[PDB]
């Protein structure tokens, strides 16, 4: 069918404090390894 | 309780546009005469992007 008159941002409603930071957690096993500048920081 | 001297010549102090004048007015006059050379800045290199650099130590630690 086709419903337009109910809102389906629903789930915002139910987001604790520490959602991004666990989501952040969740999905930094998907991520490519970072390059490389040769020194650990630019004050070495 | 003043400063107090007996030296005529203390507050004498000449100007010269060059250094080779200033050497024939000392010679002229007969004083021993002791010449310090025109300390010049050397020419700096001055780069804005270098305190962003990608690798370089050369970076800001704060702005």
């Amino acid at each position: 069918p086709f419903d337009n008159t109910t809102y389906k941002n629903l789930q915002h409603h139910d987001y604790s404090t520490y959602t991004f930071l666990d989501l952040n957690l969740d999905l930094s096993k998907f991520r490519m390894p970072q390059p490389s500048s040769g020194r650990e920081s630019p004050r070495h | 309780g003043w400063a107090s001297t007996a030296d005529p010549l203390s507050n004498l102090v000449l100007t010269f546009s060059t250094k080779e004048d200033a050497i024939a007015f000392a010679e002229k006059n007969g004083w021993s005469y002791d010449v310090e050379e025109r300390k010049v800045p050397k020419p700096k290199s001055k780069s804005y992007g270098a305190n962003f650099s990608w690798n370089k130590r050369t970076r800001v630690s704060t702005k």
